[PDB]
């Protein structure tokens, strides 16, 4: 069972600045890491399918960067609708997700 | 693994599967396990090995 | 193969220049000296058939064989002669030299 | 295109529950169907998956024996049945389908199971 | 146009063409002229007692059935038409793998 | 093992594994014709290559192999070590038998050359130095050093016997010490690598 | 659908035996290559392997359709149904296309009749290697191609502005050689059938002395320095010096044949058989010098006393000057 560790567990940030989220895998997950976004009491939305491939309907400010074990999700001009959770999940084996990252406004 | 040629050999069953809406049928059988000469009359993907 | 000499007929188109590119061949071990074009008829148990024959006279070079084969043998014979300049006292030396030249 | 789940359930600890996920816009025999759980203010947890064209199911080691996933092809529905629920699995249960690079591109609407008295 | 004329010429030449019969099947023999353009002589092996050579081997003969006069140019055809024409059954007596 | 689609770009034909990527390429248990390597596992991936005609999906599969040293030990590393020991045993013979120790040194050099020749024919013709090449080079250096030491001892005989005796007793023990240090360092850096 | 209608309308009244503009003008064919790898360049058979994606493109006014789609992207199924040029590689000993899992060919027809045809090839091309200066040599040996049956007046070839493209150049099978660059060339060649437009790609290679070094140059110099040590032995121990010298001739003889096998049986001297020849004569010279020493110690000791003191300084200096002149003279070229 490949364990995905997401960092940080909780973060705060202002408007209009670059942000980078990280996901680290215990075992090898090739490029099968996906990034989902989840607002409270809603179903998760696929943002980045695979390492560095944007899903249909995602703005051009989300971008992923992949490796064998280390993965990053970068947002550029961050708007006011990104107050949500961001999960990384692997799909190389039976899927396991990360712990989650809560983006905040301050 | 041939080290003198920087190559290796591998014997495989190579399986591909796709969905073709032009090959729908309705008969007593639910799967037609056909011959190897029916696959030349229909579309098959043109997979090649890059290395 | 199938057609006999009363069904088909062979000849060289030009009769001297029908075969080209023989003067540009660079063989690493031989050298083309001459080539010939011949027209004749052969007789088998099924009939008479026309035949053409392109032949290349090759001559083997010697530049490789001297340095790789003939010089070692000559030098082993000279280096076997070298024991005559050794005095008759040292038996082990002359014996070892002669036998090791045989071994070479 | 769309996945529709059932409403919330309020059951007593020790009984069995059956959750449903109805698909609209595609044939479920073409992809896999995933069940995910999410506790209040925590991360997602994969329950198991089913191959509806075959019937093959795989489960999470922390769910083997507890949950069972079945499928009905004629109505494009995936069922998740939990056998013996204790006083901690009050979560939201999501139904997902596999996407392009083995991601879960379409998710359901969430089914909040609740155990109390 | 000009391509249509060539098309009808080639289609007429191959219409009713018997590949089983050589030119002048009942008459005099057909004369075939040979050209060889030797590209290389690869390996003269003494252990196998053979030599390898690459050649451009050309044969020229005259078939009156493949005669045309409506176009003034020579017709180079796709090589697949050589399976629809009579070509002589030339072979090499002393070859081992060709 | 990279495969993809010829003639169909990414906007026409895409590939994907039919099961979980870790479980799609399956190697059989008795499916191993390897004699020199050891299959450790598999590793799949999927990506996109940008060619002169468009973008194409490419599915990659890596098989991880580890070469087994059991053949090369008996082939090269045991004869080289035994040949250097055969060179170093010359230091115990007396200084009065000069054909004896000369024949030791020179035939040990002959043995090292035929070993290096037989061992060079195993590896493909690479244009750099491998670990076996360094081992054979250091062993040849030790053998040659033994023969030059004998030459020094013999040349210093009949003029200064005490210096020749001292350097043959010191070099009777310095050669196994240095060879053991080289072996320790070499095997440590190439087994933990 | 509509693509089937387009394909069926293109192939009606179509003759794949006639090139486009069969009596009008020559066809211009633009060619591109993509070298996947340049295989082992073995000098024994005077050849080298190469794997390419050969792409040709030309204009066929019969494959012109009117539709809202701009390009038809097809398999190798329709390659044999339209006209395809008879390109062949003039300097190939063996060449094959690829057929796994399906014929690795590609056909693309455009809205204005432009056809692009690509296929993957593995060629065993031949280039005579002038093996002088070996192994410090550089070659530039070609891959040529032209039409087989269509002369210059029927088919004209022409490179593009991005003709030949190499990949990473490090995953290639060049062990003994190193790719340095390439250059394209077009020419017209006289043939018994006519004038043909021939296109050449010259790959420039330089041999890296990393294998021949540790195979021959290091062991032969080691054997020569080994033969040198016989001067430090006392001139009275006759079996000792004779055994050393003759064993050294043995090892040099064994080493000579092993190195020579690498390259073919060329009749001229290279820079490597010259080296082993000079080393063998040097070992031979040391042994015959000791022979004359043993002959002269009985006749007159005054001449044989300073012979070893002369040899100890004459042999290494002569060898270092030989090495200097050899390496400078063969690395200047
Ligand atoms: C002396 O005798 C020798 C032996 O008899 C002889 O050698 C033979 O040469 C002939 C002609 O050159 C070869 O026949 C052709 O082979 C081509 C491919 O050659 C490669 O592959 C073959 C094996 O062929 C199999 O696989 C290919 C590709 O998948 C198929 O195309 C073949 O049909 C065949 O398929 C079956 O077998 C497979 C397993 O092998 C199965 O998996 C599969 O299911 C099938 O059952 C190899 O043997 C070749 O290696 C040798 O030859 C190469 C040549 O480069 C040498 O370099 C090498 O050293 C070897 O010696 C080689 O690797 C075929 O593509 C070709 O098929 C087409 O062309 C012919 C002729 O025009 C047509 O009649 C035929 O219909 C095919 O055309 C269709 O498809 C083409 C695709 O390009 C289209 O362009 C065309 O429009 C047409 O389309 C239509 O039909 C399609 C279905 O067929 C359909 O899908 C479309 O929609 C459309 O309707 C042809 O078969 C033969 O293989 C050689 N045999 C051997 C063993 O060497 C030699 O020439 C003789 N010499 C002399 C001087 O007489
Ligand atoms: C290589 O060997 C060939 C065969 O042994 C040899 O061919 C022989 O060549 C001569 C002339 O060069 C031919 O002819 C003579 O015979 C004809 C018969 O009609 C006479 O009219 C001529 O006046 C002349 O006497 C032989 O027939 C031919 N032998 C065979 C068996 O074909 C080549 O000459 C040899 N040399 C070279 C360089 O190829
Ligand atoms: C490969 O071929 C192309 C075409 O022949 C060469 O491109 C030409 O380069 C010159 C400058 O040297 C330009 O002035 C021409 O306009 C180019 N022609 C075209 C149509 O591309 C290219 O230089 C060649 N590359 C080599 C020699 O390796
Ligand atoms: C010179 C001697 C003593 C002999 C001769 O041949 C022998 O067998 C003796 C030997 O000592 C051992 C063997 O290596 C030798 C060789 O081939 O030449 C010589 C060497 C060195
Ligand atoms: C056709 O070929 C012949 C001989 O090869 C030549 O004499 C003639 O001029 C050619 N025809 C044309 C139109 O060039």
């Amino acid at each position: 069972n490949i364990v995905m560790t997401q960092s940080p567990k909780s973060m705060s940030m202002s408007v209009g600045e670059r942000v980078t989220l990280s996901c680290k895998a215990s075992e090898y997950v090739g490029t099968y890491v996906s990034w989902y976004q989840q607002k409270p009491e809603q179903s998760p939305k696929l943002l980045i399918y695979g390492a560095s491939n944007r899903y249909t309907g995602v703005p051009d400010r989300f971008t992923g960067s992949g490796s064998a074990t280390d993965f990053t999700l970068t947002i550029g001009s961050v708007q006011a609708e990104d107050l949500a959770d961001y999960h990384c999940g692997q799909s190389y084996s039976y899927p396991t997700f990360g712990a989650g990252t809560k983006l905040e406004l301050k | 693994v041939s080290d003198h040629d920087m190559e290796y050999t591998i014997d495989v069953f190579f399986r591909q599967s796709w969905k073709d809406e032009r090959l729908k049928f309705k008969g007593p059988m639910t799967v037609l396990r056909l011959n190897n000469l029916m696959a030349s009359k229909i579309w098959t993907p043109d997979t090649f090995f890059h290395n | 193969y199938g057609y006999t000499t009363d069904d088909i007929e062979f000849y060289w188109r030009g009769d001297d220049n029908a075969v080209t590119g023989v003067t540009k061949i660079e063989l690493p071990q031989f050298s083309i000296v001459d080539y010939k074009l011949i027209t004749k008829k052969v007789v088998f148990s099924t009939g008479s058939y026309p035949r053409l024959s392109l032949s290349f006279k090759l001559k083997r070079n010697i530049g490789y064989f001297i340095l790789q084969t003939y010089m070692p043998s000559i030098l082993i014979t000279i280096l076997s002669w070298v024991s005559f300049w050794i005095n008759y006292d040292a038996s082990a030396a002359r014996v070892a030299l002669g036998i090791t030249t045989v071994l070479t | 295109v769309q996945l529709q789940q059932s409403g919330a359930e309020l059951v007593k600890p020790g009984a069995s529950v059956k959750l449903s996920c109805t698909a609209s816009g595609f044939n479920i025999k073409d992809t896999y169907m995933y069940w995910v759980k999410q506790r209040p203010e925590q991360g997602l947890e994969w329950i198991g998956r089913i191959d509806p064209a075959n019937g093959d199911t795989k489960y999470d080691p922390k769910f083997q024996g507890k949950a069972t996933i079945t499928t009905d092809t004629f109505s494009n529905t995936a069922y998740l049945q939990l056998s013996s629920l204790t006083s901690e699995d009050t979560a939201v249960y999501y139904c997902a389908r596999k996407g392009l690079r083995w991601a879960m591109d379409y998710w359901g609407q969430g089914t909040s199971v609740t155990v109390s008295t | 146009s000009n391509m249509s004329l060539v098309k009808e010429t080639v289609d007429r030449l191959l219409k009713g063409y018997d590949i089983r019969l050589r030119p002048d099947f009942g008459g005099p023999p057909v004369a075939v002229g040979m050209n060889i353009d030797i590209a290389s002589i690869d390996m003269v092996s003494e252990v196998n007692m053979d030599y390898t050579l690459t050649m451009y081997f050309q044969q020229a003969w005259r078939d009156k059935r493949l005669s045309y006069n409506v176009i003034p140019l020579n017709l180079t055809l796709d090589n697949r038409v050589a399976d629809q024409l009579w070509v002589p059954d030339t072979y090499f007596l002393n070859d081992k793998k060709s | 093992l990279k495969f993809g689609s010829y003639a169909y770009t990414r906007a026409e034909v895409v590939y994907e594994w039919t099961r979980e990527p870790a479980r799609s390429v399956v190697v059989a248990e008795d499916g191993s014709r390897l004699n020199q390597y050891d299959l450790l596992g598999q590793t799949v991936d999927s990506g996109i290559v940008q060619s002169s005609t468009g973008e194409y999906v490419v599915m990659t599969t890596h098989f991880h192999l580890k070469r087994k040293i059991g053949y090369f030990v008996i082939q090269t590393y045991l004869p080289c070590i035994m040949t250097v020991i055969l060179s170093q045993v010359s230091f115990w013979l007396n200084r009065e038998s000069v054909p004896a120790r000369t024949v030791f040194g020179v035939t040990t050099v002959l043995t090292m050359t035929t070993l290096s020749i037989s061992a060079r024919n195993s590896l493909p013709k690479v244009a750099y130095a491998t670990a076996m090449d360094w081992f054979i080079a250091v062993c040849y250096a030790f053998v040659f050093s033994a023969l030059i030491e004998f030459a020094t001892v013999n040349y210093f005989t009949k003029s200064q016997p005490a210096r020749a005796a001292k350097i043959d007793r010191l070099s009777r023990i310095a050669f196994p010490l240095l060879f053991g240090i080289f072996n320790l360092v070499y095997w440590a850096t190439y087994l933990n690598r | 659908g509509d693509v089937t209608v387009i394909l069926n309308n293109l192939l009606e009244g179509y003759d794949n035996k006639l090139r486009p503009d069969i009596g009008v003008k020559p066809t211009l064919i633009h060619t591109d290559m993509y070298v996947n790898s340049i295989g082992p360049v073995n000098a024994i058979n005077m050849e080298y392997t190469i794997d390419i994606f050969f792409a040709q493109t030309w204009y066929d006014r019969r494959l012109k359709f009117n539709s809202t789609i701009k390009v038809l992207r097809l398999n190798s199924n329709m390659v044999g149904k339209i006209w395809i040029p008879d390109t062949f590689f003039r300097n190939s000993k063996k060449a094959d296309a690829h057929w796994i899992t399906t014929p690795n060919r590609m056909l693309r027809i455009w809205n204005d009749g432009r056809v692009l045809y690509t296929l993957r090839l593995t060629i065993d091309a031949e280039c005579q290697l002038q093996l002088h200066n070996f192994p410090m040599d550089e070659h530039s040996c070609p891959l040529e191609f032209s039409s087989y049956g269509y002369p210059r007046e029927e088919i004209v070839y022409q490179w593009k502005r991005s003709s030949v493209e190499v990949g990473d150049t490090r995953s290639w099978r060049l062990y003994q050689f190193s790719f340095v660059g390439l250059r394209n060339t077009t020419e017209v060649v006289k043939t018994t059938s006519g004038d043909y437009v021939v296109m050449s790609v010259y790959f420039d290679l330089s041999r890296r002395m990393g294998y021949f070094t540790i195979q021959t140059y290091i062991p032969c110099t080691l054997i020569v320095v080994l033969s040198w040590v016989s001067f430090w032995i006392n001139k009275d121990a006759v079996p000792a010096r004779t055994s050393l010298g003759i064993t050294t001739v043995l090892t040099m003889t064994t080493l000579s044949t092993i190195a020579r096998k690498s390259l073919p049986k060329v009749s001229y001297v290279t820079a490597m058989d010259l080296f082993v020849s000079v080393c063998f004569i040097f070992v031979f010279s040391a042994l015959v010098e000791y022979g004359t020493l043993h002959y002269f110690v009985s006749s007159q000791p005054a001449r044989a006393a300073k012979m070893d003191s002369y040899a100890r300084i004459f042999f290494p200096t002569a060898f270092c000057l030989f090495n200097l002149v050899y390496w400078v003279s063969y690395l200047y070229l």
